[PDB]
């Protein structure tokens, strides 16, 4: 059971500058006080990044938008998000995003982390969501509408239980999360880093390198992917399941990787602190 | 893995539109269309399971 | 002489001030020669000269 959301204001995509982000540790080797030359699929420096939003600005001329489009995967994806309220929560990767082909579902649903590879029958407009209660101050996850069915499942993994901070917040964005997704020779490689921020409008300029996390043994073809966002619902938001919702405030960025040669700088503790994109100019 | 009347529990893919990349799996049963002859999921002339 | 998880060679093992990230088992010098290892039973970082 799923629903198509119908109250979005029709607005264009935004574009931004990737600056120097997208570097990650290319191998599990300790090096220090050295410059190293490597070749891999990297976000090019100063690349063109597509900027998507989750936001609700009230008023007659409202701009409510909840962007969860299907984007191409190409040769790998640079994904980053900036948020204050745990809105951007997982993705879908596959070729048809339909019941005819196996695809990968990664969902950070309240209290667990779920990774599944199945022939999923996905919703055309998938979402997660949290309802704000009237008789207390708690927020709870109640809406899980990603797929209507699944079968022929493999590689099933569920993490240990935890509590999730589902409370909505105000102020600037607080958490910058960066990921790199690659699909090579049967493996889905995921790199990640979390950085504290206090910025509002766009990706911060700066440099960091992502750590390898995991390498998932999933033998599937990925050509398209979709971002899963959570909705906020409340006693103050009237309407049926297609209109009775509010976008929270969050944003994400998508770039693409290309073969590049880089000069990486490792400091005295083996941390990559800088880099040169040899094809930039 | 052998049976007197044959062991029909083992399968292999014979028809595909392209070759596999290393370590990929595909368990789709979408019927294969051959000979540029449109097929709506039905075994028949130029359409194979 | 030594064998650290399959990596063999010779040299002098000394205690090191290098700190490996949780997923790094071996280090490398400027010419890609191993010059440090993490011991597999007690997780000390040793330099190799
Ligand atoms: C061989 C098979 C390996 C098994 C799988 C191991 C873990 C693989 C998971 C990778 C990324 C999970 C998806 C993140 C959701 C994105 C949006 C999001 O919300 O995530 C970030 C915040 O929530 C996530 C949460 O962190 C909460 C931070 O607020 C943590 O859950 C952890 O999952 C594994 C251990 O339970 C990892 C970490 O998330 C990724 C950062 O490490
Ligand atoms: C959301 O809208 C899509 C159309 O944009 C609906 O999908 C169609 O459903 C009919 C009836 O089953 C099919 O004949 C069409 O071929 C489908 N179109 C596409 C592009 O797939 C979808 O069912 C709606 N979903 C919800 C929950 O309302
Ligand atoms: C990213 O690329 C898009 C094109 O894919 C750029 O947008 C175009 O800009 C020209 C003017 O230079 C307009 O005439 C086109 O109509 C725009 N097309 C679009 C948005 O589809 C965009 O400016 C580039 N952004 C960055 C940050 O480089
Ligand atoms: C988040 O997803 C997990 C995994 O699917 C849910 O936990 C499972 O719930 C079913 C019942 O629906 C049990 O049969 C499983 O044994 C549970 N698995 C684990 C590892 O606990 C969890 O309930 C979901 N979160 C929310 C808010 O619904
Ligand atoms: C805040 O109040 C709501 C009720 O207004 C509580 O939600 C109910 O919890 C019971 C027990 O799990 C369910 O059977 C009801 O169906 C829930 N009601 C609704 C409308 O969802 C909620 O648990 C309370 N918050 C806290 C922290 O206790
Ligand atoms: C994938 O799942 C389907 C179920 O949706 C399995 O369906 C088989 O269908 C044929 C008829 O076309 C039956 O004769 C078989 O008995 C069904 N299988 C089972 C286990 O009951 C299909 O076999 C599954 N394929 C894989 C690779 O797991
Ligand atoms: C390597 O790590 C050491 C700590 O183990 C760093 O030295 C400390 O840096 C903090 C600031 O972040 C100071 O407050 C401490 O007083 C420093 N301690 C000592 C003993 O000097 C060192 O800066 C790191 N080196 C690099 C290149 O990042
Ligand atoms: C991975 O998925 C893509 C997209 O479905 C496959 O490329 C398509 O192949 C069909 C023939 O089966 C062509 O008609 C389409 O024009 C192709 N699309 C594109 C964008 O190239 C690709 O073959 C799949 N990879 C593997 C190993 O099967
Ligand atoms: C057994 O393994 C533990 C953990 O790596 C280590 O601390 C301990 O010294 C090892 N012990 C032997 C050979 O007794």
């Amino acid at each position: 059971q799923c629903v198509n959301l119908t109250t979005r204001t029709q607005l264009p995509p935004a574009y931004t500058n990737s600056f120097t982000r997208g570097v990650y540790y290319p191998d599990k080797v300790f090096r220090s006080s050295v410059l190293h030359s490597t070749q891999d699929l990297f976000l090019p420096f100063f690349s063109n990044v597509t900027w998507f939003h989750a936001i609700h600005v009230s008023g007659t001329n409202g701009t409510k938008r909840f962007d969860n489009p299907v984007l191409p995967f190409n040769d790998g994806v640079y994904f980053a998000s900036t948020e204050k309220s745990n809105i951007i929560r997982g993705w879908i990767f596959g070729t048809t995003l339909d019941s005819k082909t196996q695809s990968l579902l990664i969902v950070n649903n309240a209290t667990n982390v779920v990774i599944k590879v199945c022939e999923f029958q996905f919703c055309n407009d998938p979402f997660l969501g949290v309802y704000y209660h009237k008789n207390n101050k708690s927020w709870m996850e109640s809406e899980f509408r990603v797929y209507s069915s699944a079968n022929n499942c493999t590689f099933e993994y569920v993490s240990q239980p935890f509590l999730m901070d589902l409370e909505g917040k105000q102020g600037n964005f607080k958490n910058l999360r960066e990921f790199v997704f690659k699909n090579i020779d049967g493996y889905f490689k995921i790199y990640s880093k979390h950085t504290p921020i206090n910025l509002v409008r766009d990706l911060p300029q700066g440099f960091s390198a992502l750590e390898p996390l995991v390498d998932l043994p999933i033998g599937i073809n990925i050509t398209r992917f979709q971002t899963l966002l959570a909705l906020h619902r409340s006693y103050l938001t009237p309407g049926d399941s297609s209109s009775g919702w509010t976008a929270g405030a969050a944003a994400y960025y998508v770039g693409y990787l290309q073969p590049r040669t880089f000069l990486l700088k490792y400091n005295e503790n083996g941390t990559i602190t800088d880099a040169v994109d040899c094809a930039l100019d | 893995d052998s049976k007197v009347g044959g062991n029909y529990n083992y399968l292999y893919r014979l028809f595909r539109k392209s070759n596999l990349k290393p370590f990929e799996r595909d368990i789709s049963t979408e019927i294969y269309q051959a000979g540029s002859t449109p097929c709506n999921g039905v075994e028949g002339f130029n359409c194979y399971f | 002489n030594f064998n650290f998880n399959g990596l063999t060679g010779t040299g002098v093992l000394t205690e090191s001030n290098k700190k490996f990230l949780p997923f790094q088992q071996f280090g490398r010098d400027i010419a890609d020669t191993t010059d440090a290892v993490r011991d597999p039973q007690t997780l000390e970082i040793l330099d190799i000269t």
